[PDB]
């Protein structure tokens, strides 16, 4: 069973530093090239750097050119990815993947960049309240915003994951302050309302916050 | 590099997406699949066909099936070098369906904490497409507001959307009426949710 | 750096809009008003046009739109080592949905003897600008073979207009018999399809 | 009598390197903040450098990083703007402007486009768009000039040397892939005028120095 893990990512300062590896296993990296794909949130793929499997030497995006390093040990089958001077722009999922020789045709899971001068903090968590004035029907609709939170990512549930029907939650927005928000909502029948209580569960694990905010009218 | 551009299709259509050679000098093509969340899958290709469309290079999907709607990616490699095309994402047709809207005030425990969002929600619809315009005492608002969309629902295949009004504290105390109005294609005029602060 | 915002409005109605700022503070603005084909004019605000600075934001407001306020406004923001323009809000002229009227253009004789082929499908005269093109050849769904544009609001009745070229490799053009494009819009119940076949 | 006019805009490939001059009238630039602002095509306002007045210190945009130098000559009376290293993000119609609660540039030049790329000068070919029983609905028949495979911008289209503008559309250019441009001409006209009245495209693109006409006729 081929398969690459990854890891290394994490938040950073621009003008900073991180490094990444990608651990193979059923294989050994040097009869392979490795490559590294980043995406931005909500943007296409970009191609970052490769090696060749034979000898060394690298190949880099003119984005990168002389900023990253890509090398990889040869005993413990690891290729790594020395990423210096950060920008912003820098900020992206990035993957590792293998290439056969047609493309790559196995990936890391991926790992998280964020590049920004932005502090850790964790989510203040705010009600949408249900209104007899909000409805559709006999349906209500209800909410939490999660405001002002960085970096990504937070997760929530309903109700400690008892109720999945109806949720929506939306993807984060990069406000102007350099801070993230989102929020998730549900509809329910407003009949409902009066003997059902409504609880979102807000993980924000970078800051080791936690959150369950009770929504009512 | 850029959002990915849209197409979309019903279940057992035939999709061809074309890939355009930029100044290559060979035909190093290869296909990509990616769905939400997850890493990039390379194409194998029996649904799953490709050709050679003048110099350029095409993808062509013979019978679309429910699993067949992602976001594909052409890569051309040189091979000193990788590139990427844009994005195609190919989206579920459905029956247009309009949006039920609703709007929420900011929490007492916002306003304590300094700021005001209001959230105005629009609820399964399509297509994706949708304008929301807000107001304040009945003046127009542009610049402080941000919208964001869910992926397509894997039940009905409809759309959720919403649009965040963010005011300072102070300033959200000297207007009394917020509203959000909405566009669709589903609604032949627009339809409004507000209130009245206090 | 990025597309403007785009805002429908009426002749009589107030508009604001925000200045989204940076570490401003210790910041001042000035406001500008560009019309197509054009360069920026300096709006100058207190007696239509006025403006305030609530927080870190600026706002300009426009207390009762003219038939001459419909174009497409810029912040500019300027302090210490920082000089910046906002994106654009386009404000454009509101009035009823109108759909399109489509017609389907295939590749000239001429242009087919010179060894290419472009199809235009054509769009006219249809409100609200937001509209769908989709092109088929014999029922399959094309994407990243066409390109679109779309001209400004129309002084005649305040439409859009738009084009979208299909194009092909003279071969690959005369192995196919059906063309066609559907049109979505607003105006449109249901999908307008104009289509040919190669060779009529 | 104040007036600010732009030259120096053109083709330059990536790499290269491009001087912008505005010549200013009504008034000295010596007494006056400076501005470049620029503009890529469907894109919003972009700020790109500044030169003080009297002393002539200068301020840029990251964007033009140490690529771009302004400076301004009082004698002659004429700000410029030393483009270097141009990439093809570069591609904008520029302006110059001047300064002046109530500040701001209040004069602003005509703008000069500016394109960088690889691509040659070429000019267009031109094709019709042939009314027809298709084209035609109601009463109205649509017919236009396909302007294809043009480098650089602009082109310009007119309709019977002028004579028509009613019904008109003259589409924005689309940067194909190739790297050339195309744009169409669209006109609407009455379906009983096909057999009678004449319709002629006339296409302009000035950086070919090419004129074309196109009669465009019934299939
Ligand atoms: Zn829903
Ligand atoms: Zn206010
Ligand atoms: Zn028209």
């Amino acid at each position: 069973e081929v398969q690459l893990v990854e890891s290394g990512g994490g938040l950073v300062q621009p003008g900073g530093s991180l490094r990444l590896s990608c651990a193979a296993s059923g294989f050994n990296v040097y009869y392979y090239y490795i490559h590294w794909v980043r995406q931005a949130p909500g943007k296409g793929l970009e191609w970052v750097a490769s090696i060749s499997p034979y000898y060394g030497y690298t190949s880099y995006a003119d984005s990168v050119k002389g900023r990253f390093t890509i090398s990889a040990d040869t005993s413990k089958n690891t290729a790594y990815l020395q990423m210096n001077s950060l920008r912003a722009e820098d900020t992206a999922v990035y993957y590792c993947a293998r290439w056969s020789y047609s493309g790559m045709d196995y990936w890391g899971q991926g790992t998280l960049v964020t590049v920004s001068s932005a502090s850790t903090k964790g989510p203040s968590v705010f009600p949408l309240a249900p209104s007899s004035k909000s409805t559709s029907g006999g349906t209500a609709a209800l909410g939490c915003l999660v405001k002002d939170y960085f970096p990504e990512p937070v997760t929530v549930s309903w109700n400690s994951g008892a109720l999945t029907s109806g949720v929506h939650t939306f993807p984060a927005v990069l406000q102007s302050s350099g801070l993230y928000s989102l929020s998730s909502v549900v509809t329910v029948p407003s009949s409902s309302l009066g003997t059902q209580t409504y609880i979102c569960n807000v993980n924000h694990k970078p800051s080791n916050t936690k959150v369950d905010k009770k929504v009512e009218p | 590099t850029q959002s990915p551009s849209s197409l979309s299709a019903s279940v057992g259509d035939r999709v061809t997406i074309t890939c355009r050679a930029s100044q290559s000098v060979s035909s190093a093509v290869a296909w990509y699949q990616q769905k939400p969340g997850k890493a990039p899958k390379l194409l194998i290709y029996s649904r799953f066909s490709g050709s050679r469309s003048g110099t350029d290079f095409t993808l062509t999907i013979s019978s679309l099936q429910p699993e067949d709607f992602a976001t594909y990616y052409c890569q051309q490699y040189s091979y000193s070098l990788v590139t990427f095309g844009q994005g195609t994402k190919v989206e579920i047709k459905r029956t247009v369906a309009a949006p039920s809207v609703f709007i929420f005030p900011p929490s007492d425990s916002q306003l304590k904490s300094g700021t005001a969002s209001v959230v105005c929600l629009l609820n399964n619809f399509y297509p994706r497409e949708a304008k929301v315009q807000w107001k304040v005492d009945n003046a127009l608002q542009s610049g402080n507001s941000q919208e964001s969309v869910t992926e397509q629902d894997s039940k009905d295949s409809t759309y959720s959307l919403s649009s965040t009004l963010t005011l300072s504290k102070a300033d959200y105390e000297k207007h009394k009426v917020y509203a959000c109005e909405v566009t669709h294609q589903g609604l032949s005029s627009p339809v409004t949710k507000s209130f009245n602060r206090g």
